[PDB]
């Protein structure tokens, strides 16, 4: 009855990390926009997308962590 | 586009338009430099 | 007036409109509105053309000098117009058009 | 910073390279603020104030009837105004009265593009009251 | 029983690319609205509309890397 | 108990397939309006759109068809 119950929850928690790449394609669709408007680009308008990619997924990629502790 | 636009008006027919509402709106004393400008002087002449 | 009446011989059928009773009265920006917009309401498409007029130096000495119109849109529609931002296709046909009649009453003053 | 702000009527000169770092314009197709490095663009005017706040404590509240703004490349503007009065030379007593003689005709009127004159009419004499 | 833990996790996880699924959808949907204004179409437009996707789907190919492990 | 592990890996995975539904509701509602600034569109305005449909629904059809084998 362990077993039962480490298999779903791993499972379940890998749900969320839909949640960060459905954010972050809009941090690079806001660059596309962003620099064909007004080419900012070698200045501090891409390294925020690099923020941007970096940041959202800490958010996601820390909710894999929770899914180990569960299989493990 | 507007109202103005895909009815066919053009931009001076805008402008000309909205420039004299504010010279109805003047006072006493400013209505003079209203009829400084006035433009309507050119005739027009066309062979046909 | 003295244009058309100098023109008249070799030139009489490649006038489109003039226009008299210029110069009696101080010229306004009135009257570069009325000229510039029966310039459009013709029937006439045009895709370029050019002004001249006679910008003085001094009191003494004048010049006859010439100056371009880019009155099409198209041809305003370069390679150093897709770094400016948002304008469309109708905002610069209502920019372009109000530079018409700011380069009438800068030849008229 | 380091900017530069021209605004002229065809009679008078307001400001000639004397810039103020924020300019408030009613665009045609929305609205807009300068930072003085705002991205360039070529740009049209509606009825509607422009409040330019002078460095010099307070602002500068003139009121363009259409224009045309054109923020450049680099950082200077040149804003030029057919109709740029201030507010006290304006009577809002008169500007009441003018909106709703031209609504009466809105339904009086038979033909589609003289009705679109009227819509024209109307909305200059909106923004008259509300800025005052 | 021990073979139905198994089977529960994988449909579980499987829906962590679901938002990366339209994680893709709106870097396409900046594209269209981002050429349409500025066309620089061959030079870093595109360029970067390639590397928004190839991230994101990996981001949802390893949610479906861990619905594997699950299963097997 | 061996049947009932075949319709949860059923139910559960097919659920995936609503994001990249999602998707192309972008991808397509964007057409309309980069249209409406530049009408260039039988040229890559309108290409980039069936670049993008193709690609967002590949995913959608990836996460479906982990349906087809863990049922079976």
């Amino acid at each position: 009855i362990d077993t039962a119950a480490k298999f779903i929850g791993a499972g379940a928690a890998t749900v969320g990390v839909a949640g960060s790449g459905a954010g972050i394609g809009t941090v690079f669709g806001s660059m596309i926009i962003g620099y064909a408007r007004n080419p900012s680009l070698k200045q501090q308008l891409f390294s925020y997308a690099i923020l941007g990619f970096a940041l959202s997924e800490a958010m996601g990629l820390f909710c894999l962590m929770v899914a180990f502790l569960i299989l493990f | 586009v507007a109202y103005w636009r895909q009815a066919g008006l053009s931009y001076i027919r805008y402008s000309q338009i909205c420039a004299k509402a504010v010279r109805d709106a003047l006072k006493a004393e400013f209505k003079a430099n209203a009829e400084k400008t006035s433009g309507s002087n050119v005739k027009i002449v066309k062979v046909k | 007036d003295k244009i058309r009446g100098i023109l008249h011989r070799t030139h009489s059928d490649q006038f489109l409109v003039t226009f008299k009773e210029v110069g009696r009265k101080p010229p306004t920006f009135g009257d570069a509105s009325v000229i510039a917009l029966e310039l459009l309401n013709s029937g006439y498409e045009f895709d370029e053309g050019s002004i001249i007029f006679n910008r003085f130096r001094s009191v003494i000495s004048y010049k006859t000098e010439e100056k371009p119109i880019f009155s099409l849109d198209t041809v305003a529609s370069a390679e150093s117009m897709s770094i400016y931002d948002d304008i469309d296709a109708d905002v610069l046909r209502n920019y372009q058009e109000y530079s018409l009649a700011n380069i009438i009453y800068y030849s008229l003053k | 910073g380091q900017m530069s702000f021209t605004f002229a009527s065809p009679t008078q000169v307001f400001f000639n390279g004397a810039n103020v770092r924020q300019v408030d314009v009613p665009t045609q197709t929305g609205a807009f603020g300068i930072l003085a490095s705002h991205v360039p663009t070529l740009q049209v005017l509606r009825p509607g104030l422009v409040v330019v706040h002078a460095e010099d404590g307070t602002t500068s509240k003139y009121f363009v009837s259409s224009g045309s703004v054109t923020v450049n490349a680099d950082s200077s503007v040149q804003l030029l105004a057919e109709e740029a009065v201030t507010l006290d030379m304006l009577d809002p007593g008169v500007a009441k009265a003018n909106l709703e003689k031209a609504q009466s005709e809105l339904l009086g009127a038979a033909d589609e593009a003289s009705r679109a004159e009227i819509q024209i009419r109307i909305e200059a004499n909106e923004a008259l009251v509300k800025a005052l």
